[PDB]
């Protein structure tokens, strides 16, 4: 339950972007998108729920 | 899926299936008129001309 909650939680997934490859043709901006990030601190892997 | 009724769920009506390219980054214009071209870059002490 402790290993299955941390891959679950300190994850580095990947999320597409704003107006991707195929556009639909008059789109003005484009952004990659983040999700989730991997946790950088012993504090915020207290705080990862079970 | 099935539905409890009789009604078949097929990707056809979920979905749009096109016979398309795997990236829509690039795209080629060889004097204007679309186009795909076989950019071959060099080795490494090959040969050239050769």
């Amino acid at each position: 339950d402790v290993i299955t909650a941390i891959k679950a939680q300190n994850a580095q997934v990947a999320a597409g972007q704003l107006g991707g490859t195929p556009p639909v043709k008059g789109q003005q901006l484009n952004a990659s998108i983040i999700a989730q990030t991997r946790l950088t601190s012993t504090e915020e892997f207290g705080k990862i729920l079970l | 899926k099935v539905n409890q009724d009789g009604s078949r769920v097929l990707l056809r009506d979920v979905a749009k299936i096109e016979l398309g390219g795997e990236n829509y980054d690039i795209i080629a214009e060889f004097n204007g008129q679309p186009a795909s071209g076989l950019g071959i870059k060099l080795a490494t002490g090959a040969n050239a001309l050769d």
